[PDB]
């Protein structure tokens, strides 16, 4: 069942799948991104100590280690009031190990001894210098006796050494508690070895154990055991008197970016066509986390995916830094808390900007106010904020004056007036989109080029891809992902010199890419993407690609059907050559050919038919698409030509052109690539959902009665819908 | 001497060189033409170290070279960093542009040297760097303490040294990282320019590579042919030039071996160097699989491309290497032939460095293309391989071992030069013990330990549990050594500020820094004994010194030697004292400082502050306004209540509280909580007397000890014990010390803002400047319910002054 995975210091909560899609008012939470390493839970990565090398005073003090680890094992199980018994009673509170060791089982014994070898190595392992302090104190150091209750019904006398006069240091606490999560995970991982798992409940049927969690979930009744374990092992060390320091303790500087790749930060801005262009203007942001985060006000051309203040299109402030962002960041200001308001106020018709924290205004590194004090009107400015992982913010555009809780303390006053002081309806909100989107090919753009060659009687058609920057400043050398804007649909029903006949009657649809010499043949994949493509990984293979397998049939029967559906069916160029290493005298072609009939996907080498092949769902859409890493200023060439017996790509990309054996590329092909500059709009209004446990035995019920719709208008071509 | 070398220096020192001073600004960036300005920077440091040039040539050179060095981005002239840090040490004729070149270029580049993030958007400094730095820092020591005193070298010694410890970060920089780079340089570094070719003479190739050395044979070859087709040449059976035909266009597959081996011969060369250098070559299954993989006339007229392929950044750096290895190599081989010639003088013999792209162009290509060969079949070199092994990363070497630590430790040139006073005190001389020494102490240590410790505040007192620096923290034992530079204390003993002269002021100075850099819990919870017990021994010290200062101002003694302690207490020991008291209450230091014999002579001094203050004799009279920021700063520091006594069982810090079973006795006590303060300030007859103050018509100029003493006693004491718990719950180990400041502090709130409206209605003042800086920390507590209704008086009294300033003038 389900409610058996639920961590131990969590409860079940039927929420949202979205975090945004809650019908709210100003009072919304504004979340940024999350840092993504929060159910991964036990994954055991113990300390390798199999490696090391033992020195001889650890290994001769490695018996007495051992020894005496036996009477505190024995003193701990006689003083709870543990007996011998020759079967494992808990309640009745026996133990068969409470034996002389010598007479002790022997694989018990051995477990006696590899907890103590394997505590020392790890000591050895992560860094602890262990060193002679005096060894008369450890030859004068003795056990003493212990009285009748604590003598054990085996006949052995449990020996304690002179724990009164021993210490303990915090490092050593420290590097302790490091032993106890080592310890812990070792063991759970043994117990995975086994064969168990994690569950809320203990059950040795189906071998669950809730202990099998990270150390930090631990409870503490385990996690003291082994704390009190540890203090008798450490504390038995130190009285053997062989000094143990700890390494010294290592900043961390990790910055807990576990945010995926699409996303550093997530930007929040009014719409555009709130722009102001001319008054005073005021707005709140009340900060719910102090982390990561920026305020202030940004031009309408602002870039989602560029960081506030970066460039000119913003001027913001950013209080986990004190600092203030336009074109660079100056010192400015302090530095906000948890629950605290930011006004951000522009008085534009004298081109300023003022910043107040709490109703307080905020100064430059002088006594100025201003925070931004020459400005060009240009377009106008919106309220824009940005936040980055697990940051918190609310923006109040003061559509009700009584909601601003510092406007009366600074604005009021000085005239300023707040964003939405009349306004019959909410403002609208844009974010940072999630998901990158298939776009033109900007003529501005720093890194890739596009160029159209015409083509001739002896060249056919072709779409060439250079990089501007190769071999320049810091110039960008990641997976960056081309297709074509226009689609191959495949029939609508599965049936079950070139001859001009066959030409005339056939389906099938070639096109060619041209890798040039001198780029990794390896780092570009060639073939067809639906229009569900929207994995932008830094890291591409092609076994990460998303697939399903949906059977059909009676099992009693056996599956009489099974379809894989993917988005995304190319093969790489490097393995699709494979000629060994080498022959890059000309630049590599590789063919893809779709037959729409039968809806089969095949690739050709260079000149020899490939061993992969795909078999795509009717109907289905498949937008030419290369991925490609750039090794050369020159990567790669679409060419729309033909080959025998195959219709060019545009007789099926076109209607008219349906019939033409002449390859074309008109004008409205293009290259698209994958990019994530672009902006989401939230929904003035979403679904007003109720949820709720009605009872142990019922359930969750969760409800929806008002009916919510919104006109999607849809782009054919690229087979997509936008609000 | 040659009359060409006269004009052509006249012509540059008047024309070119002012003009790229005018243009300098231009040179912000200059990522294209890393190369082109070192060049600039060496050319124009070689002719700044030719001689046979006027005063004013020489002072062109260094206008323009400080003015571009100047605008320069940091990153680059690393090369004229390097030559600078070997030529200045043993310099100290012509490092007056060097040293003045340094010192602005670190004070420049202060954040990019020592924040871990550099400057911003231009990275840190590389550990090649740095271990330079360190080599000039170690070297101008090494110069300036054995050089004889100059003092106009000296006065430009001392700023280039501070700049450069300030840049330098002292956390960590590299710990001296063992240091097993051992780079061989040209002896340009070592004076004119020779190269030294690294001899590969015992290097002899493995009997693997050459398969390698043929296919680049054979590549080699091609290009050759490109050449040959370049040109235009033909095939021919017979070598004829002049009728441009080539001999022999004929494949090496049959072609004969000695020619063969003289492509083969660089090849050779370049693996040698290689060897030599201890890079070794691995061969991965890519490349290995390729190996064991693989018409009539006609030599292949197709070449496979390599300037399309791109190289890594640590290859890159080793193309570099080579590069310079094959120009050292060619320098030296037109050196011989120039030596074997009379007196040649090529233009290029100049070093790497010092060259230009256009001249790097044939070795950085050459050196490219046999690392792109390499690759293409698959061979990988492997560059620290060799000595793989530093086991530095910061965890087996604490601190740093040659700069931070050692420099603190060189600060026992202050222990030897207590032991030269020591010697010398006892009939000083004219001569001096040894007068070089202690001039290079007096105008060098201490002004470089002073702004040292400035620049890095905030280092010393970081600590791992309070994290004042984002960086690493200061270490354990360097913060010890850091209090035992307490030598410093050690010395200027009552007689030493004459003997100090001038530079007394700058010692105390340097004291007031230093004892602001301190951390007193570190040194008590981990330290040597010794260092503790310096520290209370001086302290101690300073108590006996106040007591000496007491039983001069009994009248007994002054009725010479009791002016010059008397000077000495005014000039160093009130206001170090008053600095170090203040650092400690600041960072509540106090509690763990002042516990049992520390109380003892802190009880003494107190005896003595408040003896001095009610003292009304002329001769501290002047000494009242620093002996007020004294008994502030202790009042603000010590950890025991002063004048509530009756709540000395409740302190827990008590001397008693602490030693009360046989000790209190042992030592010299008053033997009673109330006894240990034999003088008058209690309670309620503190609170009358400043009731009556200001009330019954008293005057500042009638006698002002009592505000200035008591009001300041007041205003830190109730700043620190309102800094104790304020309205926790009582009784329960947060008031049980003091409980009673719950009420009376609040009504002296007001008790000194009626005294201060007082002061200001009577007719002059100008002390409660110092009044209003000591009731600063007060105001702080005021709410604003009662800055209302009280504060308002304040603004009448204001404008009643400014309009009888006003009216009066
Ligand atoms: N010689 C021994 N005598 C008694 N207990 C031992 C001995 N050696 C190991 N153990 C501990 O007893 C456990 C046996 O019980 P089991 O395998 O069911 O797990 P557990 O009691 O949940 O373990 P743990 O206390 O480690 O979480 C071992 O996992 C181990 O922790």
């Amino acid at each position: 069942p389900c409610y058996e995975a639920v961590l131990p210091k969590e409860k079940l909560k039927v929420e949202h799948s979205r975090e945004y899609k809650q019908e709210r008012t100003y009072t919304r939470d504004l979340l940024g991104p999350t840092v993504s390493l929060t159910q991964a839970a036990f994954t055991p990565i113990p300390v390798d100590t199999s490696q090391i090398v033992l020195p001889p005073h650890l290994e001769r003090i490695r018996e007495k280690l051992a020894e005496n680890i036996h009477e505190l094992w024995v003193m701990n199980k006689i003083e709870l009031g543990w007996q011998y018994g020759p079967v494992r009673d808990d309640n009745k509170r026996q133990h068969p190990c409470l034996v002389e060791f010598s007479k002790l089982p022997e694989q018990e014994r051995n477990y006696n001894l590899q907890m103590s070898l394997e505590t020392l190595k790890t000591l050895l392992a992560l860094g602890c210098h262990v060193g002679i302090s005096d060894e008369h104190a450890e030859d004068k150091v003795k056990k003493m006796k212990l009285p009748k209750n604590y003598q054990l019904t085996s006949g052995y006398k449990p020996a304690p050494m002179d724990l009164s006069f021993i210490k303990l240091t915090p490092s050593q606490e420290a590097m302790v508690d490091k032993l106890a999560e080592n310890a812990h995970n070792v063991w759970a991982r043994d117990r995975i070895r086994q064969g168990w798992t994690y569950g809320i409940q203990q059950d040795v049927k189906n071998r669950r154990n809730p202990r099998l969690v990270p150390y930090t979930l631990l409870d503490d009744r385990t996690k003291k055991s082994n704390k009190d374990s540890l203090r008798e092992a450490v504390r038995t060390l130190l009285g053997y008197g062989y000094n143990l320091e700890a390494p010294d303790q290592d900043h961390a500087a990790r910055a807990e970016v576990c945010s995926g790749t699409g996303e550093r930060f997530r930007i929040f801005r009014a719409e555009k066509t709130y722009a102001v262009k001319a008054g005073r203007w005021y707005f709140e942001f009340e900060t719910v986390t102090a982390g990561d985060m920026r305020v202030g006000w940004s031009r309408p051309g602002c870039q989602p995916d560029q960081e506030l203040g970066s460039d000119e299109r913003a001027f913001a402030f950013d209080g986990f830094k004190a600092q203030r962002w336009h074109q660079g960041n100056e010192h400015y200001g302090r530095s906000w808390q948890a629950g605290d308001v930011v006004g951000c106020m522009v008085d534009m018709n004298e081109h300023t900007m003022m910043f107040t924290l709490n109703g307080e205004i905020l100064l430059d590194d002088s006594g100025s106010e201003l925070a931004f004090k020459d400005f060009d009107v240009g377009d106008g400015f919106i309220p824009v904020c940005s936040l980055g992982v697990a940051q918190v913010g609310r923006m109040n555009f003061g559509k009700d004056v009584s909601t601003l809780k510092y406007f009366t303390i600074c604005g009021l006053q000085e005239g300023y007036e707040p964003f939405a002081v009349n306004t019959n309806r909410d403002i609208t909100m844009w974010l940072s989109k999630r998901l990158p989107q298939f776009l033109q090919v900007p003529s501005n753009h720093e890194h890739i080029e596009v160029t159209r060659i015409d083509g001739t009687i002896d060249s056919s058609p072709c779409l060439k891809v250079t990089q501007k920057s190769f071999g320049s400043q810091n110039s960008n050398t990641d997976i960056m992902f081309y297709r074509l804007s226009m689609p191959i649909e495949c029939a609508e029903v599965f049936s079950k010199r070139d001859d001009y006949d066959f030409l005339m009657q056939t389906s099938t649809y070639y096109y060619s890419v041209r890798i040039f010499p001198g780029q990794e043949p390896a780092n570009v994949w060639v073939g067809w993407i639906t229009s569900d493509f929207h994995q932008y990984d830094t890291g591409f293979d092609l076994d990460r690609v998303r697939t399903v397998t949906v059977t059909l049939g009676d099992e009693k029967g056996k599956v009489h059907e099974s379809i894989k559906r993917s988005n995304c069916y190319m093969v790489c160029a490097g393995e699709s050559m494979s000629p060994g290493q080498g022959r890059n005298n000309n630049g590599l072609e590789i063919g893809c050919v779709v037959d729409a009939a039968s809806g089969l996907l095949t690739f050709i080498a260079n000149g020899k038919e490939l061993s992969t092949y795909y078999q795509v769902e009717p109907s289905t859409k498949l937008f030419p698409a290369v991925f490609a890493q750039a090794t050369s200023p020159n990567v790669f060439q679409f060419e729309l030509g033909r080959i025998k017996n195959v219709m060019p790509l545009s007789a099926g990309l076109f209607k008219s052109e349906h019939k033409n054996p002449v390859p074309q590329c008109p004008p409205r092909l293009h290259v698209q690539f994958l990019s994530h500059v672009l902006w989401s709009r939230m929904p003035n209004q979403f679904l007003k959902v109720d949820v709720s446990r009605i009872s142990e035995r019922q359930g969750w019920l969760v409800q929806c009665l008002d009916p919510l719709q919104f006109m999607s208008l849809h782009i054919p071509e690229e087979n997509r819908s936008v609000d | 001497a040659t009359d060409m070398a006269l004009a052509l220096n006249r012509y540059l020192c008047t024309a070119v060189l002012p003009l790229l001073t005018r243009c300098a600004p231009l040179f912000a960036g200059t990522e294209h033409h890393a190369s082109l300005i070192d060049s600039l920077l060496h050319t124009v440091y070689r002719l700044s170290k030719g001689c046979s040039l006027t005063k004013a040539q020489r002072d062109s050179i260094e206008v323009c070279l400080l003015s571009i060095c100047g605008q320069l981005r940091p990153s680059m002239m690393q090369h004229l960093l390097r030559r600078l840090v070997f030529d200045v040490p043993l310099l100290n004729e012509h490092a007056k542009m060097p040293l003045k070149l340094l010192t602005n270029h670190y004070e420049r580049c202060w954040k990019y040297y020592c924040l871990p993030g550099g400057w911003g958007n231009f990275g840190a400094a590389s550990e090649e760097e740095l271990h330079l730095s360190r080599k000039l820092f170690w070297g101008i020591f090494d110069a300036l303490s054995q050089k004889k005193y100059e003092q106009e070298l000296f006065k430009l010694a001392l700023p280039c040294l501070s700049a450069v410890a300030g840049a330098l970060p002292p956390d960590y920089m590299e710990s001296n990282y063992v240091s097993m780079m051992e780079k061989q340089s040209s002896m340009d570094s070592e004076g004119n320019f020779n190269p030294q070719p690294v001899d590969t003479s015992n290097i002899t190739i493995p009997e693997k590579l050459e398969y390698f050395i043929n296919k680049y044979a054979e590549h080699s070859h091609d290009k050759w042919s490109m050449d040959k087709l370049a040109n235009g040449w033909i095939y021919g059976e017979i070598y004829s030039d002049s009728s441009k035909v080539q001999p022999l266009m004929k494949p090496y597959k049959l072609l004969s071996e000695k020619e063969k081996e003289i492509y083969r011969w660089p090849i050779k060369e370049s693996l040698k160097t290689m060897l030599a250098w201890g890079w070794r070559i691995e061969r991965t299954r890519e490349g290995d699989s390729m190996a064991l993989y693989n018409a009539a006339h006609g030599y292949s007229p197709r070449a496979i491309d390599m300037s399309n392929v791109t190289l890594s950044r640590d290859l890159h750096a080793m193309a570099e290497m080579m590069a310079e290895n094959y120009h050292n190599i060619w320098a030296k081989k037109k050196k011989m032939e120039l030596e074997s010639k009379g007196g040649g003088n090529h233009p290029l013999l100049v070093p790497y460095d010092t060259l230009t792209a256009k001249e790097k162009a044939k070795d950085r290509e050459k050196a490219q293309d046999i690392l792109k060969f390499l690759q293409i079949n698959g061979y990988a070199v492997s560059r620290g391989f060799k000595d793989l092994e530093l086991d530095t990363p910061s965890i087996e070497k604490r601190f740093a071992y040659s700069f931070l630590q050692q420099l603190i430790r060189y600060v026992d040139e202050a222990h030897q030069y207590i032991l030269e006073f020591d010697g010398g005190s006892r009939g000083k001389g004219e001569h001096f013990p040894y007068e070089q020494e202690i001039k290079f102490f007096a105008k060098v240590v201490l002004p470089l330990i002073d702004q040292y410790f400035k620049n890095h505040r905030l280092y010393f007192l970081s600590a791992a549990s309070r994290p004042l620096c984002s960086g690493g923290h200061a270490s354990n034992k360097e913060k010890e050594m850091v209090t035992s530079l307490f030598c410093k204390l050690g010395v200027l003993v009552r007689h030493r500020i004459s003997l100090f002269g001038n530079d007394a002021t700058s010692i105390v100075n340097c004291l007031h820094i230093l004892g602001q850099t301190l951390d007193a819990r570190t040194v008590m919870k981990t330290g040597l004994e010794s260092v503790k017990s310096a520290l209370r021994a001086f302290l101690d010290n300073a108590a006996e010194d106040l007591e000496k200062t007491m039983e001069n101002l009994k009248q007994g003694q002054f009725t010479k030697g009791v002016t010059q302690i008397i000077n000495y207490t005014t000039v160093a020991l009130l206001p170090m004292l008053s600095s170090l008291f203040e650092h400690i209450g600041q960072h509540q230091f106090g509690e763990d400082l002042i516990l049992e014999d520390v109380q003892v002579s802190c009880y003494r001094i107190l005896t003595s502050l408040y003896a001095l203050g009610t003292s009304k004799s002329i001769y501290v009279e002047r000494q009242r306004s620093a002996l007020g920021e004294c008994l502030a700063a202790f009042a603000g520091a010590f950890p025991v209540a002063f004048l509530e006594t009756h709540l000395d069982k409740h302190n827990i810090y008590s001397i008693y509280n602490t030693k009360s079973s046989r000790e209190r006795a042992a030592l010299s006590l008053p033997t009673n909580v109330e006894d240990v303060c034999p003088n008058i300030p209690s309670l309620e007859k503190l609170m009358e007397e400043i009731v009556e103050l200001a009330e019954s018509g008293i005057r500042y100029t009638q006698m002002p000890h009592v505000m200035e003493v008591i009001l300041p006693m007041l205003c830190s004491y109730m700043s620190r014990w309102w800094e104790h718990g304020p309205e926790n719950n009582p009784e329960r180990a947060e008031m049980c010390c003091t409980a009673l400041n719950s009420e009376h502090m609040n009504t002296l709130l007001g008790n000194i803002l009626k005294i201060i409206y007082n002061n200001l209605g009577i007719d002059e003042g100008a002390w409660m400047k110092r009044l209003a800086v000591f009731s600063q920390p007060i105001i702080n507590k005021v709410k604003p319910q009662l800055l209302k209704t009280h504060f308002l008086p304040l603004m009448e009294k204001l404008k009643k002054k400014a309009a009888t300033v006003v009216s009066e003038e």
